[PDB]
């Protein structure tokens, strides 16, 4: 199965390994230190992992543990912006094409407003997507709910439309259990245990592969 | 005094980054030559424009010239900057200590010298030189907090915790808002302190935990925060109350696994199959989206029809909504409860697959064929793997997961041309899907086709670390290759045919023999200069406010040349050199292949820094024992065949054999161990070659053909 966690510079020799960059390869493991040393509590990976029950491939932290996904995260750092509002950049979204339908490019975006509201107390998240794929535009427009605020032409350095998105953030409804069903919740004091014990005999019944011999 | 001001101006030029107009002005008192300090700086102007081999003579010839060893404040600070230009570490620290010995007053370079002596390694003095640039500039708190992680490194917990909390009590009411990121950082970082020193002391761990209480208001990492809460707790008894903390991660992230086996364990249920059973029957009401309530229970369910129940609930809804990585979520079960889960699943499936018509349900359909593929391929049993696979290409033939699957088949079965083809043609489906492309890539160098790699890269057309390992390993393989079609090659008129083949064979020999060491000597290269991009990071960690980062930045600096892909490269590379030291008796590396010192030159370039860095349970005492050999070092070799043994048992055919090679100075491996050391200790040599013929049987077709040509060459 995936796991989602924050990423550490244990990850990123892996995160370079993953893609074909256009820069060099020590540009951007100094780009990815640069990141990560600095904002060290915004970033987060998905990786495969084996549970307790030869050609050493690039992207596996550990036997079984295979990087497959990553948000790459950062506040503004522009001098020539000092007197702006703190806001954040998506510097990278990256998901294996294979690991697709399984949620993982939303649980980790979801995980990085989250932390730039929350760590880095940062007001607005913008960005832009190729007016191309679609799937970026439902993600971010419908599933993340960023407003479309216009279409900026000829936007890319190849010449195509790009979408200018932007989102407002607000910790109450950045929280994560807002997204966990499509409502009960963990109210963090109640035991969990509870059930197996009822004995009603509509309890009986329900919690039946509860009760051993 | 007319030159000390045109020296003056010049330097001055060079700081305002103006190098060739400083340069005019040297050039002129050197054409007036005894200058050191002239020609200090025109050496550091050289390098600065690019002339490094102009700027290396000028720099020797003012050292020279310093016999006195007493050059000038300014002298020394140039040559400082020179050194630390080209990367001689060491020799900055010698001169910029050199300019504070002769009077500078420039309280900048003990900042210089801390990065410099952090870098090297050497904390004891970084940390002097943190206090002495704290005591110049008491005012910026990046100074405090650079004192206190100096003070932490050299394991003065208590003195680090102190300085924190020293500048705590000078911020107390000046903290702006543009300062609050850095003190929630220095506020965690001093509870780490605490933390460590804390030990297993409950008095102490409880002080921690109040400290922990108290900032949480300022810390805005609350992750770090309630992972340390909860930690505390497991340490102090304090289970009920971990269970909380780590109820409240699993809500601020179901997704991460970690959070559920920690409570479990909280909860003392970790051994309790009924009450886990439970736990994550509630969990999953709270968290229905997510893998781990679903998943954990797969991993210890006993009873058949409830674990094959979890199982379908699990894998058939990815089947209908089309998830490639169907099988791949689920392969920790069949690498880890193989008898257990395996016939479960394939039953689940099979029936599963039954029921969908083609035309009315292709997405379940393909995708179902697909997961059913690997599931044969893992067992082993290739026409089914084949034949799953097929089904779903003949489908729907444009979706290029399918080919990577046919692929790795082909490529299982050791066809690696037609397994690179076959990625090849789901390449053409889109060209600009750059992780097709790299794969690609990768299986044509696997294929020893280097022409056709290089080509295909360069569709996007900067060397990467991982291509030049398998191009390296391609080379030595065509090496290996050519070497024997040259012992097979070995009346008058055909005489000349057989004289220049040999001519061209022993040509080609040396050169991918040479081309592999060159290749795989890039790698040390490059996790050497990983490790050179620490150095901006000791002063600019301290100035953004990330001490526990930087921290960890450390910690991987420490284990770079142990990572996958350094040990990759050295392992192969020391084939090469143990070959090169036992038959012992530069665009294609030539120099490389011709050395004196196979020995020194694979100590020095991979094994020695491999050494310093890894950890005793995670050494290949096999490599220790082999290199040590070649070394005369028999003393050695006794220790790592004992740790070895220590680890694995003395049953294992490759201690048995190991040993034997020692005393003279089935089991696959063991016995071809033996085989590599066979004009050294008396051996059939023929009857082991029959030997480990007859043990390939077994094996998937690559595995026998790899050792057949590569192994027992
Ligand atoms: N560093 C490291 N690497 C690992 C580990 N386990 C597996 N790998 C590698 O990841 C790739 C996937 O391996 P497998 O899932 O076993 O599948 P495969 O060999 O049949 O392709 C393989 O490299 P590959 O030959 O490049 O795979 P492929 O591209 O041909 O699929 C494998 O060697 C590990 O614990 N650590």
């Amino acid at each position: 199965p995936i796991n989602i966690r924050r990423a550490t510079i244990n990850d990123i020799i892996c995160m370079q390994n993953a893609n074909l960059h256009n820069l060099p390869e020590n540009y951007m493991m100094k780009y990815y230190m640069y990141h990560i040393l600095s904002w060290p509590e915004a970033s987060f990976v998905a990786t495969t992992t084996t549970l307790d029950c030869i050609k050493l491939d690039p992207t596996y932290l550990a036997p079984g543990e295979k990087l497959v996904g990553y948000v790459l995260v950062k506040m503004n750092d522009d001098p020539d912006q000092q007197n702006e509002p703190p806001n954040g950049h998506i510097t990278s979204l990256s998901v294996m094409r294979t690991y697709r339908r399984m949620g993982i490019a939303e649980n980790l975006m979801r995980q990085a407003l989250f932390a730039l509201r929350e760590v880095h107390q940062a007001e607005y998240v913008s960005l832009h997507v190729r007016q191309s794929n679609r799937a970026a535009l439902h993600l971010y427009r419908d599933t993340l709910a960023f407003e479309v605020l216009s279409i900026e032409k000829s936007y890319y350095q190849d010449g195509e439309d790009a979408y200018a998105m932007k989102k407002v953030l607000k910790l109450e409804e950045l929280q994560i259990s807002n997204f966990t069903h499509r409502k009960l919740e963990d109210d963090l004091e109640s035991d969990l245990l509870e059930d197996i014990i009822k004995q009603g005999v509509n309890d009986i019944i329900v919690e039946q592969k509860l009760i051993s011999e | 005094k007319k030159e000390n001001d045109q020296f003056l101006e010049a330097l001055k030029l060079y700081e305002g980054k103006q190098y060739k107009k400083s340069l005019k002005l040297l050039d002129a008192i050197l054409k007036k030559g005894s200058h050191v300090d002239s020609l200090a700086l025109k050496g550091l102007d050289l390098y600065s424009v690019g002339e490094k081999d102009d700027a290396a003579s000028y720099v020797a010839n003012a050292i020279r010239k310093i016999e006195g060893a007493s050059a000038s404040p300014i002298c020394c600070h140039v040559l400082g900057i020179y050194m630390r230009n080209t990367k001689e570490y060491k020799e900055s620290i010698k001169w910029f200590t050199a300019a504070l010995n002769n009077g500078s007053t420039n309280k900048q370079i003990y900042r210089d010298l801390a990065t410099l002596q952090s870098q090297i390694g050497d904390f004891k003095n970084a940390l002097v030189s943190r206090k002495k640039y704290w005591e110049a500039f008491l005012g910026y708190r990046a100074n405090w907090t650079s004192l206190a992680v100096a003070q932490d490194v050299n394991g003065e917990r208590q003195q680090a915790i102190n300085t924190l909390s020293q500048f705590e009590k000078l911020a107390e009411g000046k903290i702006s808002d543009s300062e609050k990121y850095e003190h929630s950082e220095c506020l965690m970082y001093k509870n780490d302190i605490m933390y460590k020193a804390a030990s297993d002391n409950q008095d102490k761990l409880q002080n921690v935990l109040k400290h922990l209480n108290d900032i949480e208001p300022c810390v805005f990492d609350k992750f770090g925060l309630l992972e340390r809460k909860a930690t505390i707790y497991m340490k102090l008894g304090q289970l009920k109350d971990a269970s909380i903390v780590y109820r409240t991660l699993i809500k601020r992230n179901p997704d991460n696994f970690k959070y559920y086996k920690l409570l479990e364990v909280s909860l003392g249920i970790q051994g309790d199959n009924k009450l886990k059973k439970a736990l994550y029957g509630k969990l999953e009401q709270f968290y229905p989206r997510c893998e781990p309530p679903k998943f954990i229970p797969l991993t210890f369910l006993q009873d058949k029809e409830e674990l094959s129940k979890k199982l379908r609930e699990y894998v058939l809804p990815q089947l209908e909504r089309g998830v490639p990585a169907t099988f791949s979520n689920v392969k920790p079960l069949y690498q880890r409860r193989k008898s257990k889960v395996s016939p479960l699943l394939e039953k689940i499936v099979l029936d599963y697959l039954s029921g969908l018509d083609p035309t009315q349900d292709p997405i379940p359909f393909i995708w179902t064929n697909y997961y059913l593929s690997q599931h044969f391929l893992f067992l082993k049993d290739f026409p089914k793997a084949q034949e799953y696979i097929d089904a779903a290409l003949d489908h729907t033939p444009t979706l290029v997961e399918f080919y990577i699957l046919k692929a790795r088949i082909l490529k299982h079965l050791g066809l690696m041309d037609t397994a690179a083809g076959i990625l090849e043609e789901g390449r053409q489906l889109d060209l600009q899907d750059r992780f097709i492309n790299c794969k690609t890539v990768k299986y044509f160098l696997r294929a020893n086709n280097i022409d056709k790699a290089v080509e295909v890269a360069s569709l996007f057309t900067v060397e990467a670390s991982w291509f030049i390992v398998e191009q390296a390993e391609a080379y030595y393989r065509l090496y290996l290759d050519r070497k024997k079609k040259l012992d097979d090659l070995a009346e008058s008129d055909k005489s000349e045919q057989i004289a220049n083949d040999i001519k061209e064979n022993q040509w080609l020999v040396r050169k991918y023999k040479g081309l592999a060491l060159k290749r795989f000597n890039a790698i040390p290269k490059f996790y050497k200069q990983f490790e050179d991009d620490q150095l901006d990071f000791h002063s600019y960690c301290m100035r953004k406010g990330t001490p526990r980062a930087y921290l960890e930045m450390l910690e991987w600096g420490k284990a770079l040349y142990t990572k996958p892909m350094y040990v990759r490269a050295m392992k192969e590379a020391s084939k090469l050199y143990f070959q090169m030291h036992d038959d012992r008796l530069d665009v294609f590396g030539e120099k490389l292949i011709e050395t004196s010192t196979p020995m020194e030159d694979f100590a020095t370039e991979f094994y020695n820094n491999y050494s310093m860095q890894v950890r005793e349970d995670e050494r290949d005492y096999i490599l220790d024992f082999e290199f040590n050999y070649r070394i005369g070092k028999l003393a050695l070799c006794f220790a790592s065949l004992n740790k070895f043994a220590k680890r694995f048992g003395t049953t294992s055919g490759l201690f048995g054999s190991m040993a034997i090679v020692l005393l003279h100075a089935n089991d696959i491996n063991g016995l071809l161990f033996l085989y590599r050391y066979r004009d050294d200790v008396p051996i059939g040599s023929s009857n082991l070659k029959e030997m480990i013929i007859s043990s390939l049987s077994p094996l998937e077709p690559h595995s026998q053909n790899e050792i057949l040509q590569y192994y027992l060459y």
